[PDB]
């Protein structure tokens, strides 16, 4: 039970990293901005700064307080 | 203890996602290298000018997120395994009391459960857990060689 | 009289104006910040005087006044150690009962439950147990009361004020000219004869007139407040004669050369005092007196103003043979015009002396009751090993700065430096081969033993029971030192140290010292030491020798000592500077000193330290497991790190819970360092761009534009937090372990 | 009570926490004489420990099986002093610090050398700003609706894609 | 024009930093220059050598080593009379620098521009349009 | 444009894309990029001036 | 070899040519800029890829762009 859970969660983490890696390879190599004018894809690239900044905030908001509560208890 | 570890898992998922998303969305260009798409997916850097551009490629964000993926699956499997071995003894209260601070994870999970593993061979003999005892040290060696 | 005092009067005006102008000292930084890099650039180069000023005179003046400022800080620190001993310590209780009371000179305030750190150290006292060995120093000095500790704290405060005044005075009022600083013969004459010789002589006088009588009375068993005050030893010669009868003859035996009269207090006993477990203070008194004469004589070697003496330049220029070209010609000019070359030498020497201090003080414990205070013995060994390793790496850092900056080939034609640089490929290839050979044949023995022990083949191991690697040369040297009293040191009564062989010295039922036997495990860890020292030399020597040019970058000297790279071309030239070899060599210094202090800790707990019991047998701290378990890596992991981390990880809720917290905090900082070491600047600058966007959106962007740290600063931050976390974890582990069990 | 938890005033394990914590201090007090400074200190700690446990018992906290007080943060008003009310206090202070720092950054932009105002702070003007933060919700919302908090998308530098 | 192989070399005591087997089987570079004095310089491969009054000649393994010495002499001794050659194991000598008698940072007629792109750097083609096509990304 | 006027940069690969600079001089020759614009922020290279074409520059 | 391009934003400052350690770049005549000259890259077989030219260039995004490509003995900077 321990080996099977550990095995498939590690496979899951590798597959999840690879999906994003090949999405990056998609944008570099296969993405054409003139066939995708004002798509969902192009509008993602139009507000990428908002997504990255909000992801930076949520990670800090979780990190500061989860590490803070753990260190408090310690 | 389950509350605190679920929030740690959430932080790890968001941070791994941040590096991977930032890598995908800045892959075509940024302010340091606006023409990053002409160079490909995996290139070393753009040189020491403009302040320094080490790890600027989208491949390098895959590289940086791989450490955070390993950290995330580490926190998940450490949680699953400690909660399950304490339930399997009948001593779920050991997880309940020690999981709320980090020294409980250090002494009651890693240090306490290390002892059958690191005694797989010793100056008094060996048993069939010797192979895992060797693989354990083998794992410590490769990891450090990566550094 | 070419050695003369020459001073500029009122050079620099004492003004607060430049305090208000951060960055005033360099042309780049004085025009103000535009990015956050300026802030880091302000702190990084500030004490780099020879990067701001061209003239050697102003550089020398800044260095002299900065040395007075450092002395002021050291004197304030000493004054605080004496004041905390006088006011917040159980020193008086320790003097009455040393082998029971635990030294403590730090008391915490009750704020957030932290008063749990005021543990029961003994003597009706609660506080943090201190391991610096100040109590044993004070007892060796003959302090015996808190009042005299208040006077010492005041003496430190007065000296601290005098040093900070002198630094101000010698920079702003009376600054010496360059020709004053360029007097190496005069400076050596005064620092050998005056600083060292008079210092040894004055200390010998204190030991003979104060330390020796007070400590003889203490070891007889007289109570501290029953002991006469130190000046009644100075005036009444009759009481001093009662303790040591030779004082009845006074200074007539000294002047008439009838020196064997003074054998009461100027001995050559050797060994340890049985009562205190320390060196005989009569031996230390004779030692300091002998050193004082040698240092004062040494001080008359160099020529200053009367024709007698040596020219240091003539000594250097005469030593040249058929292998070495022009020889040591041109080295005098280097060492009197380059501050960095002098700092490179003096840092290598100070680090070497600190490692020697570390070895000599556990093996020949000099202070009374310091040998059986095992937290102090472990603390002062570990501390002086770390100071030694750091100073040794700074010697190579400033050798690299010399080569990049102060080295000029026109004045170094065909001399020893020119010849080393012209065969640096042969040097680095032979050193590289030695490091590979010695890593295979030291660490591969450990890997061979792990594999054989795991396979059930214990007869195929390198061990005492199986195939034997015997340290025959070290065992033979131990034999020679045990045979030496009465044989090759005929007037010696005991050995220099009981580590070489001989009796077990027990004080308060604890072992002070006993022979440290060497076996297969000792052979293996000594070749581990030789390997880690060799590669650290290779990284630092390769950095110094290739600092100016390589086959890779032919013009490395134009880029400087500290540059990140020369681009991704030539395959990639990341970390090609001399600075990056200091950066890489501090990791290998950390590795070397960590295995040395682990070897010391396990070997002393397993085979030396412990409690003597009935029948004269000794029970050691970890019961002699070093011999059969330091031969595998699994033995070090299980029987040293895992077994002895029990005290640090179980410390919560006790007075040692502070060590339990610092153990985790340093584990955290160490891991946090790898964020800076494994990452690159370009990622962090692009992440900062999106964060800047979110600040731009709310109209709250700063006028000092945020930047990711430079490539070099990213490396420096990673190395600093790596060193802090690794050393801090060892510090917490070592101190909680040895306070609980020793 | 809530989520199968027990009020700390009647949980027996909270009572054992208090008793074990006081025995741990009393066995350290048993090694000292009455009027000594270590005896006075330990008695002060025993009184402080008893006061803390007594206060927690009467506060409406909910102890678990372990006997340690647990916090309920789902929004119910009977437990608002454990997260909702400390959270309101935090957001007021945090919004104050943010509003005051933003006001100083906008002042410093209109200065003779804007980057000299941020490493050498104009302390009278900065104290003028630190005093204004007490009404930051109204000042910041009026700032928002007057079109002065948010800048339009075309005065913000962005990456090429 | 051609390298006069008989030119005396600067006095040097030798070093391990000089050229290896690839120089006599792939290519070697030479640098010649005129000195008004008999003065000490630093070799790109190691320690110090002394240039002879009159004409000097060196052999180096890399072209960059020849140009590093050339910049050093120009700044330190104000010597611009340096010529850099490439020499092949067939004996054929290739004059290299300055390529047309004039230094590259000074303009010269008859120089044809190589590598010049008619638009600015942001006007390049995205990779997707030129995928499975031989067409270049520079427009 | 004119000298001393405030302009919003429209070159997408500029460091100062969609920020305001000030026009220094305007060339009259056959120059490809005749408008000289100065900025208060420095770029990543520490430069605070650049040449742009009229189409790349818009008045504010 | 590495591929080095000069775009028409070059102001003819000659900084790249002076900074190049391997004599890849030179100045040619061009009426586009005020200086009357543009950089050119006739000797890219000698380019080692150091990108010192890119560091020297003062236009907002670099007029000279080095694109690291196939490696040779020359572009690897190998004296062996
Ligand atoms: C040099 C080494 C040294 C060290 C490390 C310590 C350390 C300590 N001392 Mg000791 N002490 C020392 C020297 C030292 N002392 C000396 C030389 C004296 C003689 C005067 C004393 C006399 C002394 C007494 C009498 C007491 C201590 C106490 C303490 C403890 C708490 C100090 C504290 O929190 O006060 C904090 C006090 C403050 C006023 C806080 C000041 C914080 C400011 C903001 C620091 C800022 C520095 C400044 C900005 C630098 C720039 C200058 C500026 C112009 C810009 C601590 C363990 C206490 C103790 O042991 O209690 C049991 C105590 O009561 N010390
Ligand atoms: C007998 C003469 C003498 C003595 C004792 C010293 C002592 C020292 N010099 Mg030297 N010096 C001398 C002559 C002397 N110098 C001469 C002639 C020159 C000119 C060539 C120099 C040039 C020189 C330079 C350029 C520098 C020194 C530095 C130092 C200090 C080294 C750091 C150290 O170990 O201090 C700690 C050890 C101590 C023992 C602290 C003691 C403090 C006082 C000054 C010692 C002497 C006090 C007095 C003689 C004693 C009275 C005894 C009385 C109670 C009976 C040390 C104080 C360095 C330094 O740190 O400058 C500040 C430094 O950069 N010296
Ligand atoms: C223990 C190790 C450790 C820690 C704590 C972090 C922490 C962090 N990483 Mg890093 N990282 C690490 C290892 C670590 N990393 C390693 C090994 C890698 C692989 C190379 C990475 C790669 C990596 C990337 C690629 C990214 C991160 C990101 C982050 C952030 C994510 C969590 C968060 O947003 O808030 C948590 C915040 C903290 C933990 C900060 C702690 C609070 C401090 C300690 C306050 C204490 C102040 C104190 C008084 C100072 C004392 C100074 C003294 C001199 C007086 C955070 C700064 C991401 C990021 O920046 O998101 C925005 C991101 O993009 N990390
Ligand atoms: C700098 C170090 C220093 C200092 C300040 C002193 C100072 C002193 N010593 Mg000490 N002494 C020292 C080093 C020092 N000594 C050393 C290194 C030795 C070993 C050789 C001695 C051995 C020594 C002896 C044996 C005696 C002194 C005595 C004295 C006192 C001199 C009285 C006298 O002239 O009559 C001396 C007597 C005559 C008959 C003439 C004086 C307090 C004398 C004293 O008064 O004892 C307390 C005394 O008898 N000293
Ligand atoms: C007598 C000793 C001595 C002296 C006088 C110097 C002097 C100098 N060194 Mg050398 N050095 C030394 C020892 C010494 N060093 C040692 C022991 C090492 C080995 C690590 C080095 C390694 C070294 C390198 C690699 C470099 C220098 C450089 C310099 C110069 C610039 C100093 C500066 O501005 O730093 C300013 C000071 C700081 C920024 C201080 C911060 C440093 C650390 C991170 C803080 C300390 C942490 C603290 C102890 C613990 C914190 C507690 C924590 C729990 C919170 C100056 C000539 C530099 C240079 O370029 O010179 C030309 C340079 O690159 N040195
Ligand atoms: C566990 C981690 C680890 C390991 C094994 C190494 C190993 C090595 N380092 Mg590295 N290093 C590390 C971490 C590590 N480093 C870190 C973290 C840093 C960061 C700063 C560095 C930085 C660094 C520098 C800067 C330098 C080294 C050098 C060396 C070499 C020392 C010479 C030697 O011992 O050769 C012998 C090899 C070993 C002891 C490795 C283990 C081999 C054992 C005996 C088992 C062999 C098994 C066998 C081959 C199996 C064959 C069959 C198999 C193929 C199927 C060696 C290759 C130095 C070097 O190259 O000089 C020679 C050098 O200059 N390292
Ligand atoms: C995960 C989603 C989630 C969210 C967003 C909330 C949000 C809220 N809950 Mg909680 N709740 C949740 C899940 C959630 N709950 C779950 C799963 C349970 C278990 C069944 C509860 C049980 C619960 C109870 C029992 C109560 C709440 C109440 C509240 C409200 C009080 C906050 C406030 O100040 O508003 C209201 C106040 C103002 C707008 C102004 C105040 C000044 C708030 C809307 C309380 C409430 O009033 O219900 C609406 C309440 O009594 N919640
Ligand atoms: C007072 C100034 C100020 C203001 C209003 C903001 C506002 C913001 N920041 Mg920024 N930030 C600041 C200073 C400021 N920051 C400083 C000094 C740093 C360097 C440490 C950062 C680093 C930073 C990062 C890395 C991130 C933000 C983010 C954010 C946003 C969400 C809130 C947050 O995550 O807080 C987080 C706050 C910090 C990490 C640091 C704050 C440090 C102190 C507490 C504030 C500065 C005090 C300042 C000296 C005030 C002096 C006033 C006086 C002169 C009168 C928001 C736009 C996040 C974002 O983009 O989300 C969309 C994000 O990821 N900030
Ligand atoms: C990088 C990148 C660039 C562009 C290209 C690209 C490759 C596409 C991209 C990659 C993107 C990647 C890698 C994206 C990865 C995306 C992922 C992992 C998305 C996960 C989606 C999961 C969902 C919506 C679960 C929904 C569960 C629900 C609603 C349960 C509901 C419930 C039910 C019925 C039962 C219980 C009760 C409740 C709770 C009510
Ligand atoms: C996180 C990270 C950054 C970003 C880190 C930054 C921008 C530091 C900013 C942290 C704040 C602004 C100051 C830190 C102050 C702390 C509270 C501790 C102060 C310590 C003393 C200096 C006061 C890099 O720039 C970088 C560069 C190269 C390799 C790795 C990395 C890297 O890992
Ligand atoms: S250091 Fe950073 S920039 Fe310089 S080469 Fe290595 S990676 Fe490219
Ligand atoms: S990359 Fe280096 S070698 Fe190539 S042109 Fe630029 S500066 Fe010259
Ligand atoms: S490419 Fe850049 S550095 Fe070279 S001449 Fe043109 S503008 Fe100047």
């Amino acid at each position: 039970q321990s080996a099977l859970y550990t095995h498939h969660q590690y496979i899951a983490g590798f597959l999840m990293v690879g999906a994003f890696a090949h999405g990056a390879i998609f944008f570099v190599r296969d993405y054409d901005p003139e066939q995708n004018k004002n798509n969902v894809l192009a509008r993602i690239l139009d507000h990428k700064e908002a997504i990255i900044s909000h992801l930076s905030w949520v990670s800090l908001f979780l990190g500061f307080h989860t590490l803070g509560i753990y260190v408090h208890n310690d | 203890g389950d509350f605190l570890i679920h929030h740690a898992i959430a932080l790890a998922l968001h941070t791994t996602t941040l590096i991977l998303v930032k890598g995908a969305l800045d892959a075509r260009g940024s302010k340091l290298m606006p023409d990053k798409k002409d160079f490909g997916y995996a290139f070393p850097c753009d040189g020491p000018g403009r302040g320094g551009t080490c790890d600027i490629s989208a491949w390098d964000a895959f590289y940086l997120s791989m450490f955070w993926m390993l950290n995330t699956i580490g926190w998940v499997t450490f949680y699953w395994h400690w909660k399950h071995i304490t339930i399997w003894q009948g001593n779920a209260g050991q997880f309940n009391e020690s999981s709320t601070y980090i020294m409980g994870w250090l002494r009651d999970y890693l240090w306490l459960n290390s002892s059958p593993l690191i005694n797989g061979y010793n100056p008094f003999g060996m048993n069939s857990l010797s192979v895992w005892s060797w693989m354990f040290l083998f794992g410590h060696l490769i990891w450090a060689t990566g550094f | 009289k070419k050695v003369s005092i020459t001073v500029d009067r009122d050079p620099v005006a004492t003004s607060f104006e430049k305090w208000a102008q951060p960055g005033h000292f360099s042309r780049t930084l004085a025009k103000g910040p535009k990015t956050t890099t300026w802030i880091w650039n302000l702190h990084a180069d500030v004490h780099d005087f020879d990067s701001h000023t061209n003239s050697l005179e102003d550089i020398s003046r800044k260095i002299f006044s900065a040395h007075f400022g450092q002395l002021s800080i050291i004197f304030l620190w000493l004054s605080g150690m004496y004041f905390h001993g006088a006011r917040f310590s159980n020193y008086s209780a320790w003097l009455s009962n040393p082998t029971a009371v635990k030294p403590s000179a730090q008391v915490v305030w009750p704020i957030v439950g932290q008063e749990v750190l005021n543990g029961d150290v003994g003597g009706g006292f609660q506080g943090v147990q201190v391991t610096s060995g100040f109590f044993q120093i004070w007892r060796s000095s003959g302090i015996t009361s808190e009042v005299e500790l208040y006077w010492c704290a005041l003496a430190g405060l007065i000296m601290s004020g005098l040093m900070i005044f002198a630094g101000w005075f010698h920079y702003h009022k009376a600054a010496p000219k360059l020709e004053w600083f360029q007097n190496a013969e005069s400076m050596l004459n005064h620092h050998l004869s005056g600083l060292l010789g008079l210092g040894c002589l004055s200390w010998a006088g204190h030991q003979i007139h104060v330390s020796l009588p007070v400590n003889k009375l203490l070891d007889a068993g007289v109570a501290p407040q029953e002991i006469p005050l130190p000046h009644e030893f100075l005036v009444n010669r009759d009481l001093m004669a009662q303790l040591y009868p030779s004082f009845s003859k006074g200074l007539v035996p000294f002047f008439t050369l009838n020196w064997s009269e003074y054998s009461d207090f100027l001995t050559f006993k050797g060994g340890l005092n049985p009562v205190t477990g320390g060196l005989w203070l009569s031996d230390t008194a004779h030692h300091h007196l002998a050193l004082a004469v040698l240092f004062i004589v040494a001080g008359h070697m160099y020529r200053t103003n009367w024709g007698i003496g040596h020219s240091m330049k003539e000594i250097l220029e005469a030593h040249k043979g058929p292998f070495t070209g022009e020889g040591h010609k041109g080295l005098y000019e280097i060492l009197t015009t380059s501050w960095h070359a002098q700092l490179a030498i003096n840092l290598a020497m100070l680090g070497s002396v600190s490692i020697i201090v570390a070895h000599h003080m556990y093996a020949m414990p000099p202070y009374p009751y310091i040998a059986t205070d095992y937290p102090t013995q472990l603390s002062i060994f570990t501390h002086h090993m770390w100071i030694g390793g750091f100073c040794v790496c700074g010697g190579a850092a400033h050798a690299g700065i010399f080569m990049v900056r102060d080295y000029n080939p026109a004045q170094n034609y065909n001399n020893l430096l020119d010849r080393v640089i012209r065969h640096r490929d042969a040097i680095i290839s032979h050193l590289n081969w030695i490091c590979i050979f010695l890593g295979f044949h030291s660490f591969g023995l450990y890997i061979h033993n792990d594999t054989m022990r795991a396979l059930g083949r214990t007869q195929d191991m390198f061990s005492d029971t199986a195939i034997q690697l015997k340290p025959v040369f070290a065992q033979w040297v131990q034999s020679i030192h045990t045979l030496a009293p009465g044989n090759t040191t005929p007037n010696a009564l005991a050995t220099a140290s009981y580590a070489f062989g001989g009796d077990v010295v027990a004080v308060g039922n604890k072992v002070a010292m006993m022979p440290i036997s060497l076996g297969t495990a000792d052979f293996m860890v000594h070749h581990i030491h030789a390997f880690t020292i060799h590669v650290t030399v290779l990284i630092l020597l390769k950095g110094v020798l290739f600092s100016r040019n390589s086959r890779l970058i032919p013009d490395k000297a134009n880029l400087g000592f500290r540059f990140p790279c020369d681009g991704p071309g030539r395959g990639g030239t990341c970390q090609s500077s001399a600075w990056d070899s200091v950066f890489l060599g501090l990791f290998w210094m950390y590795n070397c000193i960590s295995v040395v202090i682990f070897h010391f800790s396990w070997k002393m707990q397993s085979d030396v330290w412990g409690t003597v019991q009935s029948d004269g047998t000794v029970t050691h701290i970890t019961g002699g497991n070093f011999a059969q378990s330091a031969i595998t890596i699994n033995g070090w992991l299980r029987d040293f790190l895992w077994a002895q981390a029990s005290q640090v990880i179980q410390s919560y809720g006790s007075a040692l819970s502070a060590y339990g917290l610092i153990f985790l905090g340093a584990h955290f900082i160490w891991a946090f360092s790898l964020m800076f070491l494994f990452s690159g600047r370009g990622y962090w600058q692009e992440l900062i761009e999106s964060i800047v966007w979110a600040h731009n959106k709310l109209n709250v962007a700063p006028a000092i534009q945020p930047r990711a740290l430079s490539i070099t600063q990213g490396r420096a931050v990673g190395l600093a937090h790596y060193l802090l976390g690794g050393i801090g974890t060892t510090w917490a582990f070592f101190l909680a372990r040895i306070i609980s069990v020793g | 009570d809530v989520a199968g938890l027990t009020p700390c005033g009647e949980s027996k394990e909270f009572a054992r926490r208090l008793d074990g914590s006081v025995k741990k201090l009393q066995t350290r007090l048993s090694k000292y004489e009455a009027g000594t400074p270590p005896a006075l200190a330990l008695q002060k700690q025993i009184d402080k420990t008893k006061n803390r446990f007594d206060r927690y018992g009467k506060a409406g906290l909910l102890c678990g099986t372990d006997g340690l007080p647990h916090l309920i943060t789902d929004g119910r008003w009977t437990h608002s002093g454990e997260f909702v009310i400390p959270g309101l206090l935090f957001l007021y202070v945090a919004g104050w610090i943010g509003w005051v720092g933003r006001s100083y950054v906008l002042f410093a932009r209109t200065a003779d050398k804007p980057t000299e105002k941020e490493i050498i702070i104009d302390v009278p003007v900065a104290l003028s700003f630190v005093s204004t933060g007490f009404i930051w919700p109204f000042s910041a919302f009026k700032e928002f609706t007057s079109g002065n908090l948010i800048v339009p998308a075309d005065e913000i530098t962005v990456s090429p894609r | 024009e051609t390298l006069n192989l008989q030119i005396p070399s600067p006095t040097f005591e030798g070093s391990t930093g000089g050229w290896l087997r690839a120089a006599e089987v792939e290519e070697k570079y030479a640098i010649t220059w005129t000195s008004p004095k008999e003065q000490v310089f630093e070799m790109p491969t190691g320690g110090a050598a002394i240039m002879r009054q009159g004409e000097n000649l060196l052999y180096l393994a890399r072209k960059e080593q020849c140009l590093a010495l050339a910049t050093q002499v120009k700044n330190s001794f104000k010597i611009t009379d340096y010529k850099v050659y490439r020499i092949f194991p067939s004996g054929e000598v290739q004059y290299l620098h300055p390529k047309d008698g004039v230094f590259p940072e000074k303009v010269n007629a008859g120089r044809v521009g190589v590598g010049n792109v008619s638009h600015s750097i942001g006007k390049n083609l995205n990779p997707a349009q030129i995928k499975f096509t031989s067409k270049s990304f520079n427009g | 444009v004119k000298r001393g006027s405030k302009v919003r940069i429209l070159r997408k690969e500029s460091y100062w894309y969609q920020d305001i600079g000030t026009v220094a001089t305007i060339d009259t020759s056959g120059i490809r990029y005749p408008v000289v614009v100065r900025f208060e922020k420095v770029s990543y290279s520490g430069v605070n001036t650049n040449n742009f074409s009229l189409d790349e520059v818009v008045e504010v | 070899s590495h591929s080095v391009k000069v775009y028409d934003t070059c102001i003819g400052c000659t900084q790249c040519v002076r900074a190049c350690p391997c004599d890849v770049l030179e100045m040619v005549s061009w009426d586009g800029c005020k200086a009357g000259q543009i950089a050119s890259a006739p000797r890219t077989e000698d380019c080692i890829g150091c990108k010192r030219c890119e560091t020297a260039c003062p236009t907002d995004f670099l007029s000279v762009r080095v694109y690291l490509g196939g490696e040779t003995t020359r572009s690897m900077g190998l004296a062996y």
